[PDB]
């Protein structure tokens, strides 16, 4: 129990193992009889010492500390310091808290609830996101078969101590990490470690890449697929290899979601002026020239007139939408903010197998007729067949079909011939399936030609054959067929097909053959040799006795029919969907535990790599590695084997990582995927990781945004990811980077506006001090614009569509190009915020003018204990026009000002609708906005004539003009920025205007 | 913090410049209609 | 005001009623 650079940073290493030691040494190390087992007494003696074989979820179950975020949440600080300060107002009262009983106390509880509610949105933005170890610890088996003091007994995996030997049958999960001391035909599936699916085998002895690749170790998560074995627990639970990971890909934390970290840099700037004035006036004004209760009522105002009550709660919605928008196209989202990170994304990291490729051995090509062929390497799509004409294939067809042990399980009615259930193995089922796209059903073809004898698949001696009886009662009555290593097969024939004929083998074709071979091997697909023979009759009469595992019938001078290559093909989309991410300047990289050859050949296959392999020019010229090669780095890309990444330093990676666009590290340990991701991140970037298997877990966390794979993924890989493609359509990454980039913009617009109206809300109280000209705008009135009026329009902005070929610009850097900034503030606080100001300030006067205008008068403290005693401009305003002297601002002015703000907010909510295009040669079809712009303007009126609540609010203004006042202004607005946009344009590079573009 | 941090301010007062007279005028022509010395509107004792 | 009483609100219902009658009408588009 030390620091973190150790408790969760001790995985930058991998090795440290003893399995490359004599059974004697082993036995001695654990002091355990390698066959009688271990003593039960000794058993517990160790469990009560070492501690149960099982994982333990991280200490976490807090459902508050996260809810209670608002206690800093957004602007809830000032709100709290405000609604507490304005909760004091109702206190500092004397002669029976008069009307101030209604006000203050209420504005305190109101601003009070606000904070609370402004939190639920500053909460639903980060739904309880956790539970990895969950699945991991749910991957260990329940029972376990281990040998002790003699017999073999079964018990709870948890009870397996280090040191004893356990037996594992095929189809069970390996109890713990163990070094097999003996086995028989054991084959374990290492998916969850290598990431590859083809079964590996287990030998009691051996050695190799000392720990992970030696055939004498079995791993924690993995499971036995066939055969049997007995080994000795070298590591238990939390201490295993998958334990180290299970722990790592759990206790590790990502951090700040870009978009969500932008919800910071501005929350500060706004909260910067939040006091620069806020307190400034409390001081530079409240100079004992106003009563305490005055300053404070003035304090709690600017507060309210500053924190955009309705805004964060807005972005929340702006997110919620672009989420509930992508989900209709699948690629579900578990964490909102992610949505706008996928757009800020600069680099993508992908698990080749399962993600890019579909992970299913499929026939890639064929060499029937001295000519190459390609097939629908897809998930049933275009390309369509290779031919299917030439009788030659006809033959090859059956071969692959008969010389096969494959089948299907349930009835599988679903036509997904390719998505159906296999039995045998990749190599073979790959073939079976291939012979179902066409040539009817093999099951029937298997019964067409009945099998009488078969020589088991490759038995070290390469090849596999079987003799069936031909029903075509004309030519031979016995057809034997075999396939095996391409080399072997060929070099044991004497004649090969051609459309149907049988020209003899020789030098001529033995060439085009080698070509096809090496020419196919190059693409990195496995190739098999197919051939058959018709055993002559006068040599084998019906009923002839063939001796199974014994020489008896021909083997040489057979007929070579063809070549077939299979591979793990790229998904349908993957091909160009990658290019699209490039179209968008996004860098990619292949992080795979599979082997080099494959990784590269597959990299080239999906654009990940174009022209300029390093180690190739090494041969394509100055036949060497160092020399005029290495240094020159004349190579734009390269393939890095994990074996070497293990011996590299921080900067060493940096170099390799950012000195060329290799896009491919192969054979990598889980940790490595992450250490790789980290390295990408440490260079100030936003990286996303796409995976499927559990080996990704880690990298699917340190990664800014993580993309699982729905079905092609582990019931964990997903638990660690942010996005869950449920159609595995790897193109959604693009239909996600776009939709994300959209909301970045469609948020500024949505935000700029949502606060420009902040100005028209402060100024009143500010002037309200410089020249005691009666509260133009009311506090209880402010909480009714950002949190009541501009609501739907802020939201609306979000729906606003594009503005250009977005996927044409480099990823938005994250250190410079921010969200909120001068460009914005200047153009929304110091420009329009002002013009709006006048407007509603102007209306303030007219609202008094046509009643008792003091364009030169006014400027005076309007007490209320006096009652009548004074007035202005030929009047007697008192108890009658005192209750009333304010009815010109309360029920009025505030109201007309109020409406005027709305009224200016129209042209705002249209000048911010676009960021660079005249609403003219630009869609003005935001159905939502529009029907809201009215749903706003209207509420306004209902809130201005609402027969009752108008008490706790304003009053009946003179419809004919108590509205149009600001109207003269809304225009200038619209007219103003409209020119600049057109200004920004005529002069593209722009000057002061584009310099203060936005 | 900005090359010629000055111009940005210059074409900033001119703004409040025009933005001001504009307030003036809208307020001028506003009065050019108030009335003859100041009208008076619907308010009475009770 | 024997005018904008039961008459200034009907005006507050010409662009609101287009909220659950016309905006709710973008599906039959
Ligand atoms: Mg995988
Ligand atoms: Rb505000
Ligand atoms: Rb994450
Ligand atoms: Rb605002």
């Amino acid at each position: 129990a030390k620091k973190e650079r150790d408790m969760d940073e001790l995985k930058k290493e991998v090795s440290m193992d003893d399995h490359k030691l004599s059974l004697d040494e082993l036995h001695r190390k654990y002091g355990t009889d390698l066959s009688r087992g271990l003593t039960p007494a000794r058993a517990a003696e160790i469990l009560a010492r070492d501690g149960p074989n099982a994982l333990t979820p991280p200490p976490t179950t807090p459902e508050w500390v996260k809810f209670c975020r608002q206690l800093f949440g957004g602007f809830s600080m000032l709100l709290w310091i405000g609604a507490i300060l304005c909760f004091l107002a109702y206190g500092i009262q004397a002669a029976t808290e008069e009307e101030p009983q209604n006000d203050n106390l209420y504005l305190g509880v109101v601003l009070s609830a606000v904070v609370i509610i402004t939190g639920c949105f500053s909460y639903y933005q980060e739904a309880k996101s956790s539970k990895i170890m969950e699945s991991f610890k749910n991957m260990v088996p329940q029972q376990a078969l281990v040998i002790r003091n003699g017999e073999k007994m079964s018990i709870n995996a948890e009870e397996v101590v280090v040191g004893d030997l356990v037996e594992v049958k095929g189809g069970d999960r390996i109890p713990a990490d163990l070094r097999i001391i003996s086995a028989n035909g054991c084959k374990v599936d290492n998916s969850s470690l290598t990431g590859e699916s083809e079964p590996q085998t287990r030998s009691p002895d051996f050695t190799n890449e000392n720990p992970l690749e030696t055939r004498n170790i079995a791993f924690f998560s993995t499971n036995c697929v066939e055969g049997t074995a007995r080994g000795i627990v070298v590591y238990t639970g939390d201490r295993t290899v998958m334990g180290r990971i299970a722990t790592l890909a759990s206790g590790l934390e990502g951090g700040q979601t870009p978009i969500a970290a932008e919800i910071e840099h501005f929350i500060h700037i706004i909260t910067g002026v939040a006091v620069f004035l806020g307190v400034s006036f409390f001081i530079l004004s409240l100079i004992l020239e106003y009563t305490w209760l005055e300053a404070v009522i003035f304090l709690i105002g600017i507060i309210v007139a500053n924190v955009p009550e309705g805004l964060l709660a807005t972005v929340t919605v702006c997110l919620t939408l672009t989420a509930k928008r992508m989900a209709r196209k699948n690629c579900l989202v578990k964490n909102l903010e992610a949505v706008e990170t996928l757009g800020s994304t600069s680099t993508i990291c992908s698990d080749k197998t399962g993600t890019l490729t579909q992970n299913r051995m499929t026939v890639a090509h064929m060499w029937s007729d001295n000519q190459i062929h390609e097939a629908d390497t897809t998930e049933n799509q275009s390309g369509v067949s290779f031919d299917k004409t030439s009788a030659t294939w006809l033959a090859l067809s059956r071969i692959a079909g008969l010389c096969n042990r494959a089948v299907f399980q349930a009835n599988q009615e679903n036509l997904p011939i390719l998505k159906r259930a296999v039995a045998g193995d990749a190599s073979e089922s790959a073939l079976l399936k291939c012979i179902e796209l066409c040539c009817g059903s093999v099951k029937e073809m298997r019964e067409r030609y009945t099998k009488i004898v078969e020589i088991p698949f490759n038995s070290t001696n390469k090849y596999q054959l079987s003799i069936h009886k031909n029903p075509n009662t004309a030519e031979p009555r016995h057809l034997l067929v075999m396939k095996g290593a391409p080399e072997r097969i060929l070099d044991r024939c004497s004649s090969i097909l051609i459309h149907g004929k049988e020209q003899p083998l020789d030098e001529e074709l033995k060439d085009a053959f080698q070509n096809a071979y090496l020419e196919l091997g190059g693409l990195g697909e496995r190739v098999l040799g197919f051939c058959h023979l018709f055993l002559p009759d006068e040599q084998f009469p019906e009923g002839f006795q063939f001796d199974t595992d014994d020489v008896n019938f021909p083997l040489d001078n057979l007929c070579f029919v063809g070549l077939i290559s299979m591979i793990d093909p790229p998904r349908a989309a993957v091909p160009d969907a990658v290019g699209k991410c490039r179209s968008a300047g996004i860098k990619v990289i292949m992080v795979t535990g599979d082997h080099p050859i494959t990784a590269k050949a597959i990299a080239k296959g999906v654009g990940i790599i174009s022209e300029g392999n390093e180690t190739v020019e090494d041969i394509a010229a100055r036949l060497n590695i160092p020399v005029s090669q290495v240094n020159p780095r004349d190579a734009k890309a390269c393939v890095v084997h994990g074996s070497d990444l293990k011996d590299m330093t921080s900067e060493q990676l940096d170099d390799i990582l950012k000195y060329h666009t290799e896009i491919v590290f192969a054979r990598t340990s889980p940790q490595q995927k992450l250490i790789i991701v980290e390295g990408c991140q440490r260079q100030g970037a936003i990286v996303a990781v796409t995976g499927d298997g559990v080996n990704d877990s880690p990298a699917s966390k340190k990664a800014d945004i993580g993309v699982a794979m729905g079905i092609a993924g582990s019931d964990v890989s997903k638990q660690a990811a942010d996005m869950i493609l449920l159609d595995d359509n790897f193109a959604s990454i693009v239909t996600g980077v776009e939709e994300g980039r959209l909301i970045f913009d469609n948020l500024k617009k949505s935000i700029a506006y949502t606060l420009t109206s902040n100005i028209p809300e402060i100024t009143p109280f500010l002037i309200f001090i410089i020249a005691n000209i009666p509260l133009p705008l009311g506090t209880v009135t402010i909480l009714c614009i950002d949190l009541g009026t501009d609501m739907v329009p802020a939201i609306s902005l979000a729906y606003e569509q594009a503005e250009s070929d977005i996927m044409k610009r480099q990823p938005r850097n994250p250190k410079t190009d921010k969200l909120v900034n001068e460009q914005l503030i200047s153009m929304a606080y110091g420009q329009i915020g002002m013009i709006q100001a006048l407007g509603g300030f102007f209306t303030y006067f007219v609202i008094l003018a046509e009643n008792g205008f003091l364009p030169i008068h006014l400027l005076g403290l309007r007490v209320n204990w006096d009652d009548r005693w004074i007035n202005d401009v030929e009047d007697s305003y008192g108890q009658q026009w005192t209750y009333e002297q304010r009815k010109i601002v309360e029920f009025t002015c505030h109201t007309p000002f109020f409406v005027t703000i709305v009224v200016v907010q129209w042209a705002d909510l249209v000048i911010c609708k676009t960021r660079r295009n005249s609403v003219f040669q630009q869609g003005m079809k935001n159905k939502i906005l529009i029907f809201g712009l009215f749903e706003e303007t209207a509420l306004a009126a209902f809130l201005s004539y609402c027969p009752g609540m108008g008490v706790a609010l304003r009053m009946y203004p003179l419809k004919p003009t108590w509205w149009f006042c600001a109207f003269p202004y809304s225009l200038l607005i619209f007219v103003y920025d409209e020119v600049r946009k057109l200004i920004i344009r005529r002069r593209p590079g722009g000057w002061v205007e584009k310099e203060t573009y936005y | 913090t900005g090359g010629s941090w000055f111009k940005i301010l210059l074409f900033y007062v001119i703004f409040y410049g025009c933005l001001a007279g504009i307030f003036i005028g809208t307020i001028q022509v506003m009065l050019l209609t108030i009335s003859e010395f100041k009208p008076t509107y619907q308010d009475r004792v009770a | 005001y024997e005018t904008v009483r039961n008459g200034g609100l009907i005006f507050a219902a010409l662009a609101f009623i287009v909220g659950l009658i016309i905006i709710l009408s973008k599906r039959l588009r």
